[PDB]
């Protein structure tokens, strides 16, 4: 029973810090690459951040990159990201779903609920 | 026949989580048992079931002696190199069949397993080598190739190449260079007792 | 980058409708590894269609997909209310970070 | 010399070619046809095959022939092929994803299409599914198109899945009637019996 | 080995940015120059390479006379019809080999540099023809082929189709439709005296 879930976060004045931490059960954790996917109000869904399945490789949105760190912990079984100079434009609905890997290629399985984030 | 009825544990070798690299194809022996290759041939999951020395379904009557079981993971498109008498970079210094074999050779495509968004870099195969290899022989030592007519002791310099080189198996990464995990049968048929086959 | 997408659609229960996903070169265009995912209000989005055309395990078979050229289309038949949510079109270019569409809501008269 | 000399015209000529849904269906087998008369023909607007060439058609043997016939949209004739999506490639008449067949249509304006408007040819128009390859549908209950349960009476989200056509001499060669005709030949593990004239 | 030094000019045949269609496929004569087969044999990048005749790996051995290479571009899953005694669209009305072949056959899949999006419409290969082609015979002629009694002439009617049709390559093609590059080195052993040789000394 796959299942991702995430504390996400409240309000951030703009240029400080967070942190989004996603957990997942039911299914091998280091063995399924990791997405973080954001959507602002009234407009299209927008991938920022990807991550493998062992944390070596890290991919950024060109729009995000420079700004946002993403890591992994295999043993806790856990995910985070960092957000630094958060500005404006970063209010949005952030997802950390998971990818389909080797099975539905260039598709995310499940999809947790999500975290809204305002500035 | 033979009064023993433990099955062989077929299951664990094509099931294992984890398949060796080609370099160091993983070698198994199996003997004192009893085998089931029906199963086998029935599912339809292998793509390529091929056989020399002894046809599929005559595989349940035949009685064997100490098999050997070679399992490992190579590029889709090369799998046809995995046969007796093909030359190619993956059939000189990697794995070669010998001339007179008598088995089975299963392979099917892995990228459900050993393909992942990252890059698989875990599995390496072999490059270069100053001999091909002889038949059944596995070259696992590796330190340093040289290629530049100086002595290349151990810095990865100018003609200086690492003999091992990694896969890049991406889901995405096409159809002919997916993984594809490849298990070989090696059959014999000595002056001795036998010890393992089918039930009857 | 992002793919382009009707903003909206519409149609009659039961009437067929379809939704275009314009690329370029790096993109449907190139790679076949389109998908479309549904993201009904307030729910998590579930993926309707993988591989351009194949389609997952529980989803109707009215839904269908193709891909001809540069554009990907996504053609549902017999709408119901249960429809009435945005679909979206994701791409696999050379580099990893997929690419989406636009936000593209289907209407059913009612 | 040749004998039996196959009735392609029978079904190819033909008077009330029946409606797309319920598609008629006519089985040939045990006899010599004779596709060269139908290839040399140049009234039929496609002919188009999928694998056998046409030419190659005489010398070849199969065990059976089947007719299926029908009167279309000509916009809509190019429905008529392997992995073809639409309301007649899904709800009326599918072909296999292979096929090993040919599929003939002619425009049909003179016979069909009367002045005041032909409305009798039908072509189902809802359903809750799609067809298999080579399935037929005589349904006639009104389909279910939001949540009221339709108690079998026309209404209100709730269609009859059967609209006419309604074919007229001036509807433009777009829209004129096409009568269609695929064959698909069987070689089943039974003697061939369907040869060439030779 | 007679004392001739040279390289063989393979690299231009194999890299050249130009493969004539099926149809036309480009012949091109080598001799009086020393081939080292063995770097085109360690390339790793054919994907196919059968050799007829010969053993790859002694070619580095043989002292043939006269060398052809015959290049053309071909459909993905049409390239096994062309070998010794093969039949089907290729291998008898385009190029068709003799039963006695006793060269080899380099073919690799050139998806990314050949088709281009929205189809590539540069290659054309014969769709019709009255008789199967005689082993390395090339057939230029664009006579319009009438398939029915109907003598047209010229006219591209019900029954008479122009002979060559374009292959339409595109990169959203799956394997069996990209467009593979095909090499054929005919080699002659005949008792002549040889021209192009082996590295040996
Ligand atoms: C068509 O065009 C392509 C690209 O222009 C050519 O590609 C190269 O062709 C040469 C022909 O000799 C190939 O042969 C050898 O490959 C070796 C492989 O090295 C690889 O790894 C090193 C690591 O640093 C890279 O630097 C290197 O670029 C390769 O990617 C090379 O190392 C060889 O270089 C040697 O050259 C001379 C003589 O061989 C030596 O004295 C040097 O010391 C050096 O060791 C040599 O190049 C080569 O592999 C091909 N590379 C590629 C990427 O294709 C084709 O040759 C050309 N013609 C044809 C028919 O394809
Ligand atoms: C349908 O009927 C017409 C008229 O009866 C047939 O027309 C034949 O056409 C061929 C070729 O033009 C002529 O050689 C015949 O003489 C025509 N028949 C008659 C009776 O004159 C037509 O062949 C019929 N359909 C089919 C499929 O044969
Ligand atoms: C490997 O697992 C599959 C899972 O369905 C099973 O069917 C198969 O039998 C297993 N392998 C063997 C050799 O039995």
């Amino acid at each position: 029973q796959v299942q991702l879930v995430e504390s996400g976060g409240g309000v951030v004045q703009p240029g400080r810090s967070l942190r989004l931490s996603c957990a997942a059960s039911g299914f091998t954790f280091s063995d399924y690459a990791i997405h973080w996917v954001r959507q602002a109000p009234g407009r299209g869904l927008e991938p920022v951040a990807l991550i493998s399945y062992d944390g070596n490789n890290k991919y950024y949105a060109d729009s995000v990159k420079g700004r946002f760190t993403i890591s992994r912990d295999n043993s806790k079984n856990v995910l985070y990201l960092q957000m630094n100079s958060l500005r404006a434009d970063d209010t949005a609905v952030y997802y950390c779903a998971r990818d389909a890997e080797g099975g539905w290629v260039a598709a995310l399985d499940y999809w947790g609920q999500g975290t809204l984030v305002t500035v | 026949f033979p009064n023993i009825t433990n099955l062989c544990p077929f299951g664990e070798v094509f099931n294992a989580t984890r398949f060796a690299s080609v370099y160091a194809w993983n070698r198994k022996r199996i003997s004192n048992c009893v085998a089931d290759y029906s199963v086998l041939y029935n599912s339809a999951s292998f793509s390529t079931f091929k056989c020399y020395g002894v046809s599929p379904t005559k595989l349940n009557d035949l009685c064997f002696t100490n098999v050997y079981a070679d399992s490992f993971v190579i590029r889709g498109d090369e799998v046809r190199q995995i046969a007796p008498g093909q030359t190619g970079k993956i059939a000189d210094y990697n794995y070669k069949l010998p001339d007179d074999f008598t088995g089975c050779v299963i392979a099917w495509n892995s990228n459900n397993l050993d393909s992942k968004v990252g890059g698989n870099y875990n599995y390496l195969y072999r490059l270069f080598r100053k001999s091909n290899l002889k038949p059944f022989e596995r070259d696992i030592s590796t330190e340093i190739y040289q290629a530049g007519s100086t002595p290349c002791n151990g810095v990865e310099g100018f003609n200086c190449y690492f003999p091992l080189q990694s896969y890049g198996f991406q889901p995405t990464n096409g159809v002919g260079y997916q993984p594809y995990r490849v298990v070989v049968l090696s059959f014999e048929l000595l002056h001795a007792p036998a010890t393992v086959c089918g039930p009857k | 980058s992002a793919l382009t997408q009707p903003r909206s659609v519409s149609g009659s229960p039961g009437q067929s409708v379809t939704i275009s996903c314009t690329g370029t070169s790096s993109d449907v265009g190139g790679y076949n590894y389109v998908s479309w995912y549904q993201h009904h209000p307030g729910k998590a989005p579930k993926v309707m269609i993988y591989e351009v055309s194949k389609r997952p395990s529980g989803v109707p078979d009215r839904f269908s997909g193709s891909k001809s050229g540069t554009t990907a289309s996504l053609t549902i038949s017999g709408l119901q209310a249960e429809d009435e949510a945005d679909y979206y079109c994701c791409s696999y270019a050379g580099t990893y970070p997929y690419v989406f569409g636009t936000g593209t809501k289907v209407t059913v008269l009612g």
